[PDB]
């Protein structure tokens, strides 16, 4: 996240980070105490499938305060529709090898309803963003948790006021180049109130990093919702990754 | 209706075959008497920060 702030200690408490051999991979949204969503790019060069953690009630990466819950990775469900090392449909349904504990530090996000998220959320112009990425362009990534608020645009708008986006994304934040979500921050959660209550509306996907002339890219959560929700109902599979049809 | 301003529904909103609409809570909420508002039913719902629900207790 660049051009952001400090998160304060458990005012982001759905943000999930994910490691592979013990290493920053990406971030990712927990909705439920089993369930986390992030983006499928993540996902696209790992080796040994066995070796992705998700860490829940993470703040500052140089020290343990005990408010940390560390799970394995179960299950990783990507879109049919998904191409690695591509945009489109950058999305993925993380299930967890046990249940998260909430605590005050430890929440899920909602997931809302489609329509909701269509007619209402969609419409809510500023919307937060969070990870531990970079905080510069080829700069360090974040010890301590960073979040940012960003503006949404409607995709007619957003390719007006740039110097390929489809139905599944969305543009929001600044073409200043002062503030945007960045290399590190990939699966984040997009996070939307309305009404006294936070909703997941997009994920941190890929492309630049507080590139002028450009906007950040999102993946649209509201074209996932039905997806999302049958695979929540469904059995586990063996093998870790899978990759469910879309729609 | 719930197209428009919600339906007036804090959380989701329902069309019906009529003048009707019913709006609805995500689960670990109730819908109040009032048909709109939605208040928590445990001790963690989604999309609440207990740290600053608890600042403004
Ligand atoms: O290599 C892979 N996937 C691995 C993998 C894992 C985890 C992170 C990343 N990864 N690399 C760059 C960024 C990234 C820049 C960026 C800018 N602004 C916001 N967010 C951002 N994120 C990122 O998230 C890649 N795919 C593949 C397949 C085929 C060809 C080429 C690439
Ligand atoms: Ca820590
Ligand atoms: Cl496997």
């Amino acid at each position: 996240i660049v051009g952001g702030k400090v998160c304060p200690k458990g005012e982001c408490p759905w943000q999930v980070l994910l490691l592979v051999n013990g290493a920053q991979l990406c971030g990712g949204t927990l909705i439920n105490t089993i369930w986390v969503v992030s983006a499928a790019h993540c996902f696209d060069k790992i080796k040994n499938w066995r070796n992705l953690i998700a860490v829940l009630g993470e703040h500052d990466l140089s020290e343990h305060d005990g408010d940390e819950q560390s799970r394995r990775v179960a299950q990783v469900i990507i879109p049919s529709t998904y191409v690695p090392g591509t945009t489109n449909h950058d999305i993925a349904l993380l299930r967890l090898h046990q249940p998260v504990v909430l605590t005050d530090h430890v929440v899920p996000l909602c997931l809302p309803e489609r329509t909701f998220s269509e007619r209402t959320l969609a419409f809510v112009r500023f919307s937060l963003v969070s990870g531990w990425g970079q905080l510069l362009d080829r700069g360090a990534t974040a010890l301590e948790l960073m979040v940012l608020n960003v503006p949404r645009l409607m995709t007619q708008d957003c390719l007006q006021q740039s110097r390929n986006i489809t139905e599944y994304m969305f543009c929001a934040g600044y073409s200043d180049g002062s503030k945007d979500s960045c290399k590190g921050d990939s699966g984040g959660p997009h996070a939307t109130h309305y009404r006294g209550t936070w909703y997941l509306t997009g994920i941190v996907s890929w492309g630049g990093c507080a590139t002028v002339g450009h906007f950040g890219v999102y993946t649209r959560v509201s074209q996932y919702i039905e997806w999302l929700q049958k695979l929540m109902r469904s059995e586990p599979r063996p093998g870790v990754l899978l990759r469910a049809p879309f729609p | 209706i719930c197209v428009n301003e919600n339906g007036g529904c804090e959380q989701y909103c329902s069309d019906h075959t009529g003048t009707k609409r019913s709006c609805r809570c995500h689960e670990g909420y109730s819908l109040l008497a009032d048909g709109v508002s939605c208040t928590p039913t445990v001790e963690y719902p989604c999309g609440k920060i207990p740290i600053l629900e608890k600042r403004n207790a």
